[PDB]
RNA sequence: AGUGUGGAGAUCGAAGAUGAUUAGAGACCAUUGUAGUCCACACUGCAAACGAUGACACCCAUGAAUUGGGGAUAUCUUGCACGUUUUCUGUUUUCACGCGAAAGCUUUGAGGUUACAGUCUCAGGGGGGAGUACG
């Protein structure tokens, strides 16, 4: 009620998704290297 | 005004006129002041209420009736009043000088077309607040503004003011008066020197009950 | 006054009324302008033929300063006392 | 499409109306099919009852002056 | 702070014009403030005016007689040469038959058309009309 | 879009930072304290007929000394307010209005 | 025929009043389209219309449209006029266009650029006119120039009188209905610049209603 | 509000505009190189090549067509 | 026996100005004269004219109605400073203080309250 | 909010457990409960960290109210409080001129700007990809 349209999903939970594909992503170059 | 070209007298108050002032009290107003009529204010009496300085009153009437002359087909002239306090007041003065007169309905000034449509060149109003609408319209069409106003007055669209009591009933009867008789002298009608015959009962209004 | 083409001529129309208390030109759609007259006054008491006329722009009206104005531009012309 | 054009008074309702109002249609024939015209006219009253009707209308009221 | 003196003096002015006031107090003053303030009054867009001394920075009374429309500074000062003097004119007046541009030059501070005549060029102080 | 040029508390910019919260009377909702809606009640204890029969029955609670009452200070969150029908919508033009 | 209501439509009628100046001198309101009309020559004044587009609000089941008519009027010396009226269909807007573009004819000031030799040809100084977003900004321009303006403006200026000018629009100008009325505006501004030549105090004049109240008096 | 105005200032003014430049797309794609690598067409107006095969593309929708392409 | 129109109510309002000393209180003689003034063509239109009108004479015997103006009678109805200069003004301090200042000075008559 | 090391552990309560709702209910509701919530020392440096309004300086319409200090001249207790009028600082409320696309702002600017220049400084240049990839 408090705000406009948004598109995609609400954005704190879009930043948690990238939050957490940024560290798998960061565990996979450690394992690598 | 009270100045004249000619160096001259006539034009000024006497002890007589300055008499009936003190007599129904139209120096005293009300708590309330606004800022546009700070000059005319001399200070602060019991209970709170404000003086407003006879001097500059008389000058401001006598102004007003000069300007009241010199205008051809005193019907030009139309004089109204919201308040209940001078539906008889505005008449007997418009009987006794020949101005038009009535005591609003917007688009009267404004709306061609209409029945009722005048086109009067001045209006005389008996209080700016109760009278709005009648001083708004008048703004579109050119036309001066002269009215009572008391302590309290928005003085907007409005050219010449009098500072006198325009609430209890006894100043409203006593304001018209000054002005009917000022203009009835500079005319020419009466003479300064003999009493003015007509007395303020008639003015004074009473209950139609 | 106005504007002369050098040639001997006025070019300009219609030289317009200027404010008395501002002295600021009145526009043709300004319809709150007004103009007064007041009676010029004998010796005697009774009124005189001539009559002394004045403008003021519709700004001034509107603003709720055209008493105030008014009163110092007849203090000035001499028409009543300032005391 | 249909479209309309007044002017005047009309009315309708009731059943003074057949009386004061006259009324026609027709068919007419362009080249892209039939077109339907209606005309309604609203006669004015007539002390005779030929160019119109002899009684006024159902709700008029007129008050005679005083001699 | 306040770093400009004529800057802040020539914007009191024209807001009293623009509000249709008859005398201006003008705070504080200055050699600059009141050669441009001569001016003014040489070409008949002011009345008089007194300068009135505290020991300090004094203060300026002006009258003003309701034909100026605008007075403005301009800042910083630009250098004019004798050819420039055409470029100013058609940037910041309303046309070529009024309005001056006041530049400070070695002779003094003087309009742009005086300027011309005497062949001598400097920089840009303010503007009026 | 602004709504409320107060924003709906009483938080002017050059006032304050914080302001402590407080629970609401009815769901327990934690609100600023100038944001909630406050009022202060004074009850009878009794109804009127009720406190008639309890009055007949004791030699204290007569003509010349009256029964005690309840008083309580009222905080409520905004959507409490509305629904428990203390505060309602007004329209645009009469959102300023404000009594005491 | 004409049957005038107000006391400036009867003075007209009566000849008492013949130049447009006049009335502009007083500042007064025209409410009757046949006074500016009388006051100039049918072989003079030139009327066009401008642009015409639909309106629309919604409705339960449908929608409702309606017209707005944009109508200019001028004699090419100094007079113009802008109006501009919703109706139910293009004839009804039209119409009722031309009368409301009579009643808002004001005088337009003209000047010269550099030196004075024949008539005049250009505005005497920078004006500028705003409506919503659109500003439109006039600057003198010299003897050979021409109007330099969009083909929306330099139509209005040609009907003002104007021959040489420089022009520049600011913000959105695709919106006719504000464009039209900006230029209206900047060219209304020319004679409220007091200017040097304008300085000297003039004898007052007397009101047309005060010099022949008597006859009004009359005539009703 | 929005600019420095000194005599003197002409450094900061000079490196506020070089800055600014950047965030123009049209001016960064010009003075940049990874659009030229990008092109198929090595920054030139035309080009030559062989064709592999033909093919067809739907069109976007609303518009409902074949058209008719190559790949070379 | 409800609400009436505002044909019927203009309709006694017009029989009224018109035909003021012909009516009584009386429903059944108000009717007789009504039929005779108006022409109409609904005979029940005429029986709620008649009735309205009888309630207005009602109300005019009390007194005033408006939307009236019978014009007759109002103009006969409408026909049908030395007192406070003996009891004497008696001005407050703060005015007493400002009338002197005239250069007419304190007036005859005054007192101090 | 989270992390480390020592304390504390009443209340409330992420995780988890058990009842109910429900087609499903892992949720909203009920009873509980671990980390936490509190303290000391050491990290982290993010918020609708908002007046979504950078800092300093000038001019500006009216009437209120209110907090602290000072100047001048009725009420009450026995030095205090209060009354009237001025003043400096702060802090607010009644479409000022004017501005703005509007909503709205208005001595407290979002005013004094195409009639465009008081001083310094930070940021932006259609929507995404993306605050992502590499360093
Ligand atoms: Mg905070
Ligand atoms: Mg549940
Ligand atoms: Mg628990
Ligand atoms: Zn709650």
């Amino acid at each position: 009620g408090t705000v406009s349209r948004p598109r995609g999903m609400r954005p704190k939970w879009h930043k948690k998704r990238i939050k957490r594909l940024k560290l798998r992503r960061r565990r996979m170059r450690q394992r690598s290297k | 005004m009270s100045a004249v070209e000619s160096g001259s007298k006539v034009l000024r108050m006497k002890e007589s006129d300055a008499q009936k002032l003190l007599a129904m009290r139209c120096h005293i107003g009300t708590r309330n002041q606004s800022s546009a009529m700070k000059k005319y204010i001399y200070g602060r009496t019991a209970e709170g209420s404000h003086i407003i300085d006879v001097h500059m009153m008389w000058e401001k009437l006598i102004l007003a009736a000069r300007v009241i002359a010199a205008v051809e087909n005193p019907k030009d002239v139309c004089v109204c009043s919201s308040r209940l306090y001078g539906t008889r007041a505005i008449y007997k003065f418009s009987q006794h000088v020949g101005t038009s007169f009535h005591g609003f309905i917007p688009g009267t000034f404004t709306n061609q077309i209409q029945k009722k449509f005048v086109q009067p060149r001045v209006l005389v109003v008996t209080d700016p607040r109760t009278d709005h609408q009648a001083i708004r319209e008048a703004s579109l069409v050119n036309i001066p503004v002269i009215a009572l106003c008391d302590t309290d007055a928005p003085l907007e669209y409005v050219d010449i003011a009098i500072p006198c009591n325009n609430r209890g009933i006894k100043s409203i009867g006593m304001m018209y008066w000054l002005l009917a008789r000022e203009v009835l002298r500079l005319r020419g009608t009466i003479v300064r020197s003999v009493p003015w015959e007509e007395k303020v009962d008639l003015f004074f209004y009473r209950d139609p009950n | 006054i106005g504007m002369f083409n050098e040639e001997g001529e006025n070019v300009d129309l219609y030289i317009p009324r200027k404010c008395h208390a501002t002295t600021t030109l009145i526009e043709a759609h300004d319809h709150a302008a007004v103009q007064i007259s007041i009676a010029n006054v004998g010796p005697n008491g009774v009124i005189n033929g001539t009559t002394t006329t004045l403008c003021i722009a519709g700004y001034l009206r509107s603003q709720g300063e055209s008493d105030h104005a008014i009163n110092h531009i007849t203090i000035d012309r001499g028409i009543m006392r300032i005391k | 499409k249909s479209m309309t054009f007044r002017d005047g008074y009309m009315i309708k309702s009731g059943t003074a109306h057949k009386s004061f109002v006259d009324s026609a249609c027709r068919h007419c024939y362009m080249r892209a099919g039939c077109i339907g015209v209606k005309v309604k006219i609203m006669l004015p009253g007539d002390s005779t009852g030929r160019n119109g009707p002899s009684e006024p209308l159902p709700d008029v009221i007129t008050v005679i002056e005083p001699k | 702070t306040m770093m400009s003196v004529l800057a802040n003096a020539l914007r009191t002015i024209a807001s009293a014009e623009r509000r249709g006031k008859r005398q201006v107090l003008i705070r504080p003053s200055s050699k600059v403030v009141v050669k441009f303030l001569q001016v003014m009054q040489k070409h008949g867009y002011i009345g008089e005016f007194e300068i009135i001394d505290d020991h300090r920075a004094g203060k300026i009374v002006v009258n003003l007689n309701g034909r100026l429309n605008k007075c403005g500074a301009i800042c910083p000062r630009f250098d004019c040469a004798t050819t420039d003097y055409e470029k100013w004119m058609k940037n910041i007046l309303p046309s070529r038959q009024f309005g001056f541009v006041v530049l400070t030059t070695s002779l003094g501070i003087m309009d742009h058309e005086e300027a011309r005549s005497r062949n001598t060029g400097g920089k840009v102080l303010g503007f009026f009309y | 879009t602004t709504k409320r040029r107060n924003h709906g508390r009483s938080k002017p910019a050059h006032s304050r930072g914080r302001v402590k919260p407080i629970h609401c009377f009815n769901c327990g909702r934690l609100t600023p304290k100038d944001k909630a809606v406050g009022r202060f009640v004074v009850r009878r204890m009794l109804d009127a007929a009720s406190a008639r029969d309890v009055a007949e029955a004791s030699p204290v609670y007569g003509a010349n000394f009256p029964m005690p009452r309840l008083y309580m200070k009222q905080r409520f969150c905004i959507a409490c307010a509305i629904h428990s029908r203390t505060v309602r919508a007004r329209p645009v033009g009469n959102r300023k209005i404000r009594y005491t | 025929e004409w049957v005038p209501c107000t006391k400036l439509g009867r003075l007209v009628k009566a000849q008492k009043v013949t130049s447009l100046e006049e009335i502009f001198l007083f500042s007064m309101p025209i409410k009757e389209h046949q006074i500016v009309d009388t006051l100039i020559a049918e072989g003079q004044l030139h009327d066009e219309m401008m642009k015409i587009y639909p309106v629309q609000k919604a409705t339960s089941a449908g929608q409702r449209t309606r017209f707005k008519a944009f109508n200019v009027v001028g004699d090419c010396d100094g007079h113009i006029g802008i109006g501009a009226r919703v109706g139910k269909e293009v004839s009804l807007a039209i119409r009722a266009s031309m009368i409301a573009a009579k009643l808002n004819i004001v005088p337009v000031r003209r000047g010269y650029w550099g030196n004075k030799i024949g008539e005049p040809h250009t505005i005497p100084m920078k004006v500028t006119g705003k409506c919503g977003s659109v500003a439109v900004r006039l600057v003198p321009a010299p003897r050979g120039t021409g109007i330099v303006a969009a083909p929306v403006p330099k139509k209005i200026l040609e009907f003002a009188g104007v021959e040489d000018v420089y022009t520049s629009s600011r913000g959105k100008t695709r919106t006719h209905g504000n464009l039209i009325m900006a230029t209206f505006y900047a060219l209304r501004k020319t004679y409220g610049f007091l200017t040097p030549d304008l300085w000297a105090d003039t004898e007052p004049s007397r009101d047309p209603t005060d010099e022949h109240a008597e006859l009004l008096a009359e005539m009703t | 509000m929005t600019k420095t105005n000194g005599q003197n200032a002409a450094r900061k003014l000079v490196r506020l505009r070089c800055r600014n430049r950047w965030a123009d797309k049209g001016w960064k794609r010009a003075h940049t190189f990874s659009a030229r690598k990008a092109n198929p067409f090595g920054g030139s107006s035309h080009a030559k090549g062989i064709v592999l095969e033909k093919i067809g593309v739907g069109a976007k929708q609303p518009n409902s067509a074949i058209r008719k392409c190559v790949r070379v | 026996g409800k609400i009436r129109t505002k044909t019927v109510k203009r309709a006694s309002r017009q029989v009224v100005e018109k035909y003021y000393s012909k009516l009584n209180f009386d429903f059944y003689q108000n009717k007789r004269v009504i039929m005779d003034v108006t022409i109409a063509e609904s005979k029940k239109l005429k029986n709620k004219i008649a009735g309205y009108t009888t309630h207005i004479m009602k109300r005019l015997a009390r007194g005033p109605v408006r939307g009236i103006s019978l014009k007759l009678q109002e103009e006969e109805r409408e026909r049908r400073v030395d007192k406070v200069i003996q009891s004497g003004v008696s001005v407050d301090k703060k005015t007493m203080q400002m009338l002197q200042r005239l250069e007419i000075g304190v007036p005859r008559r005054v007192k101090r309250a």
